[PDB]
């Protein structure tokens, strides 16, 4: 109970200290505060970090006032994903640093032979080829700064958040005469429902109603699972006797180890956990098994009859055990899949976005100058490319609830952990690496020769630059829309709604009102209306948005057609 | 608990939407759509461009035999070149001269961010306090210098002279007219003079000329609007390169009153101020002459990448065929 109304200082405290990627923002804004290695203004990370900031405290606040007024009247888990991303911003931290250190490097030696004789490049300070050198090494770490996603966290609890929101809403997962729907009570363990492996159930109370005959669905749901690959272990009962009787029923249920006391149903999941390294569901109900719904990675209450007293102790605590078929076959399958699309999309978006910086870095003697409007780096996590991805990570659907229940074998895809490995977030970069060279060499090889050149020529690095992130807005925009397999009318509006954002504001950006406002914050006034009214820079930019789309059509397509998918052959065969 | 959860189209997760499914008959005809309508774009940008008549005389003399080798070493400050060329086939229509520099990182980081968009914006207080970005070049002696920046202060100072060569071989300047050379906005609204006042020199005080600039910023050119900070050469030059191998609208060529060619084929002569050094840096120095088309300018790249890209879309849609029919 918390939050006293003067304690919004820990709560940055716990986002800035505990998250890895927070403080290194902070730790980034000492960087580019000092002026002698600023290579970006602080409105690059400070508006992108207050509204990653702000969201995510939005999203507690709420949580705290409910404890509140319950405790005014009245008078840990984590995801295998969650470690994944965790790691993956280090290995960014790396790659930035090593690229960092590379172009100084490379920037060193320039310095030496030709920014030495180089006289335009004189600026008094009689800096060595070695000490300029190293001084751009934190400069190229500001630049670079982005490759780090600062929104990665911040739509990480969006999109669980949503995705639990629809395990409580679903009218399928809800009971009548009892008048209890399902409750999703964290709101941080949404794709480890789609990467369960092991399933810890209570008999007493769960597979029965406890007024015992077998409850309804259950014969069917244990079925089902077992046909998506979750081996259903039972710790429960009272010996062989009742183990068999109602273990050979229930279409045959597998390991029934009975008499468990509390002390051992706990002891139990931990020798799956440790010696096997897989993700557990336990569902269970009474105070016998609330040992397992701790230490299982997920852990389900179903409200039952022995007590309510097993719910709140839980992750999910719907009313019936034949609803687990729709927590994950249904909620936890999509929403993997749609954690994996976001993440895979995530990082691309931003390596694809940061790189131009490096392979522009080539060109300007290493100076490490970036290749975008400064607004445009503050913008693009948190505007242009954050709707699109997040209402696919809420409304994809790669098939409909109805068939993804008569195809449980379209789960396997999440305990392989296929969509999102440690491999494929190279090939995310990778694409981001090649996207980038596509995003600025085809602009450079249309800027090199003439490019609408006359009285209104835009030859220039603003147009360069505007050319480059209009490509990258389109291109990014058109990827997230080829990710999508349920376009819905929403899913529509914000890819096209992204795009129409972007190009509505930098005419805002980019107008005479904004100039005289601001005239060194915002100093690109009249390049949108000047590059994109020439039909060589938007040929330009439809050849590169073409080919950095076609050869992503044409590899999606032998893809599936060579190596088709579980989802793809049944998305084909719409019966 | 609570009573039924509310029945609606978005909270059952059954919203109506359309599930586009890559079928070998959806992706394979935007494949030689976009092959066949890319082919005729880079045809026609490529003939187009093609069409285009362009010569450039590269005149910075750094090689032997150049007939203006001093200005290497300009003992005395004017050198000037005269290079004589020569034009195959006549110039039609509006024709635009311009300067290029190969090897001119005007895209360092250094060098752009030196700049005081304030006081080119004309602004009082940023005019007699130049912005610390621009710190090598704030001020020079005393006072700070109007045009801060380092891009400002190493502004190209040539000035290249077409010379027509006719029979009589008397020489014929042509016309060239450097207004109207910049974008519309530059002039209007991105760059202005301090306000205030109708004489230039009043306009400026306590403010020296750059290091580099042999003569302050007020008279660049006689025209009172094409003076001080939205003079046309400097709003161009300004105007940041994206590359170190860049060209620069210079001059405009408009169409003769005559019906014949603006530049008919013959001699011609290029006499030139040798006063900008580049050559340290092994910089290139170059005039390019180019007539106007009615689609854009000559970029042989765009007009071949369309028709690569077309070609390979081709290549692309004909290939995913042959796996379409082998796993019918
Ligand atoms: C055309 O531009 C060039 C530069 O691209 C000018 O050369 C530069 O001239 C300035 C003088 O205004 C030089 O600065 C200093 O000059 C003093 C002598 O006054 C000298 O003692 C210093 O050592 C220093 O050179 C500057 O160095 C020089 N640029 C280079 C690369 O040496 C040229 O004057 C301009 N000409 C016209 C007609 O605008
Ligand atoms: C260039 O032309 C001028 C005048 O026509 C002439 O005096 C000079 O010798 C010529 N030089 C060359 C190299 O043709
Ligand atoms: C070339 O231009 C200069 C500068 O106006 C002039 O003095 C000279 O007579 C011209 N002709 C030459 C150098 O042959
Ligand atoms: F029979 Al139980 F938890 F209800 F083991
Ligand atoms: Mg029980």
């Amino acid at each position: 109970y918390k939050y006293n109304a003067f304690t919004f200082i820990p709560m940055n405290l716990f986002e800035q200290f505990k998250r890895a990627a927070n403080l290194y923002f902070l730790a980034l804004l000492i960087l580019q505060a000092v002026p002698q290695i600023s290579t970006l203004a602080w409105y690059t990370t400070l508006v992108p970090l207050l509204v990653v900031l702000g969201v995510t405290a939005i999203k507690d606040l709420v949580d705290d006032v409910a404890r509140h007024k319950m405790d005014k009247e009245i008078n840990f888990k984590r995801t295998k994903i969650d470690y994944l991303m965790n790691y993956m911003v280090y290995t960014i931290f790396v790659v930035l640093i090593l690229l960092s250190a590379g172009l100084a490097i490379g920037h060193a030696y320039w310095e030496a032979q030709v920014g030495n004789s180089s006289w335009y490049l004189y600026d008094g300070e009689d800096d060595t080829p070695s000490y300029r050198g190293f001084l751009i090494f934190w400069g190229y770490i500001i630049v670079l700064n982005t490759m780090v996603p600062i929104s990665l966290y911040v739509s990480v609890e969006v999109i669980r958040l949503g995705q639990s929101h629809f395990i409580n809403w679903d009218l399928q997962m809800y009971y009548a005469e009892k008048d209890t729907p399902a409750k999703a009570r964290t709101t941080t363990l949404n794709e480890q429902l789609g990467q369960i492996h092991y399933i810890f159930s209570d008999k007493t109370g769960t597979l029965t109603q406890n007024i015992d005959k077998l409850q309804d669905g259950v014969p069917e749901t244990i079925s089902k699972l077992a046909k998506a690959d979750i081996k259903i272990w039972v710790l429960t009962g009272d010996k062989k006797e009742t183990a068999e009787n109602i273990g050979f029923a229930c279409e045959l249920l597998a390991v029934i180890c009975c008499r468990v006391t509390p002390k051992q149903k706990a002891m139990v999941v931990d020798l799956v956990k440790r010696y096997k390294k897989a993700i557990t569901l336990a569902i269970g109900d009474g105070a016998n098994d609330v040992n397992m719904i701790k230490t299982a990675h997920i852990g389900v209450g179903i409200s039952g009859q022995e007590g309510m007293q097993a719910v709140m102790s839980s992750d999910y605590s719907f009313a019936q055990f034949r609803y687990l078929q729709r927590l994950l076959l249904v909620h936890g399958r999509w929403s993997y899949i749609r954690m994996c699309k976001f993440l895979r999309y995530f990082f691309y978006k931003n390596f694809a976005f940061t790189l131009v910086h490096f392979w522009y870095s080539f060109f300007n003697g290493y100076s490490a100058q970036t290749a975008y409007e400064d607004w445009f780096i503050t913008l693009y996590n948190v505007l242009y490319t954050s709707l699109p991805v997040l209402l696919m990570g809420l409304l994809d659907q790669d098939v409909s609830d109805k068939l993804s229940l008569r195809f449980p074998g379209l789960y396997i895809v999440g305990q392989r952990d296929l969509l999102f490995n440690y491999k494929r977030f190279f090939v995310s970069l990778l694409h981001g690496v090649l996207t980038s060279m596509i995003l600025f060499f085809i602009p450079l090889g249309a800027y090199l020769q003439t490019v609408g050149q006359d009285g209104e020529a835009p030859s220039d690095y603003q147009s360069f630059a505007v050319t480059i992130a209009s490509a990258l807005v389109i291109t990014v925009n058109f990827q997230i829309g080829l990710d999508t397999s349920y376009w819905t009318f929403v899913n529509a509006f914000s890819i096209f709604g992204s795009i129409a954002l972007y190009f509505g504001i930098m005419f805002d950006f980019h107008s005479a009102g904004i100039h005289v406002l601001f005239p060194s914050a915002f100093q690109f006034t009249g390049t949108a209306s000047n590059a994109l009214r020439q039909p060589y820079i938007w040929l330009t930019i439809i050849l590169t948005v073409a080919v950095c789309l076609l050869p992503v059509v044409a590899i999606r397509f032998l893809s599936m057609t060579i190596w088709p998918s579980e989802s793809d052959k049944i998305q084909k065969h719409r019966k | 608990k609570t009573r039924r959860p509310d029945n609606t189209a978005f909270k059952q997760q059954r919203l109506p939407a359309w599930q586009p499914i890559l079928t070998a008959g959806t992706v394979l005809p935007i494949f030689f759509i976009i092959g066949l309508i890319f082919i005729p774009i880079g045809i026609g940008i490529f003939v187009t461009s093609n069409n285009i008549r362009e010569i450039e005389i590269d005149y910075t003399g750094t090689e032997p035999s150049s007939p203006c080798n001093k200005c290497l070493s300009p003992d005395v400050t004017p050198c000037f070149c005269t290079i004589n060329f020569t034009l195959e086939k006549s110039f039609e229509g509006n024709v635009f001269m311009y300067y290029g520099l190969s090897n001119f990182y005007q895209n360092h980081r250094r060098y752009v961010k030196s700049r005081d968009d304030s006081q080119l914006n004309g602004d009082s207080s940023a005019l007699l306090n130049p912005s610390k970005e621009c710190e090598p070049y704030r001020r020079n002696e005393d006072k700070p210098i109007a045009p801060c920046g380092a891009i400002a202060n190493s502004m190209f100072n040539d000035t290249l002279e077409l010379f027509l060569i006719g029979n009589d071989s008397y020489p014929i300047p042509i016309a060239l007219k450097k207004k109207g050379i910049a974008w519309w906005t530059d002039k209007n609204v991105k760059f202005r003079n301090p306000p205030g006042g109708d004489n230039l020199e009043e306009r400026f005080k306590g403010t020296t000329k750059p290091v580099n600039w042999l003569k302050p910023v007020y008279m660049l050119d006689s025209d009172p609007d094409n003076n001080g900070f939205i003079n046309e050469d400097f709003i161009v030059w300004m105007r940041t390169a994206a590359l170190p191998t860049f060209r620069k609208l210079y001059r405009l060529i408009e169409r003769k009153s005559d019906l014949h060619p603006t530049l008919p084929a013959g001699r011609y002569s290029l006499n030139v101020t040798y006063n900008y050094p580049v050559h340290y840096f092994d910089g290139r120095k170059r005039m390019i002459l180019s007539t106007i088309s009615w689609m854009g300018g000559k970029n042989p790249f765009l007009g071949i990448a369309y028709i690569a890209v077309g070609s390979i879309s081709f290549l692309l849609g004909v290939v995913l065929l042959v796996i379409n029919h082998k796993y019918r």
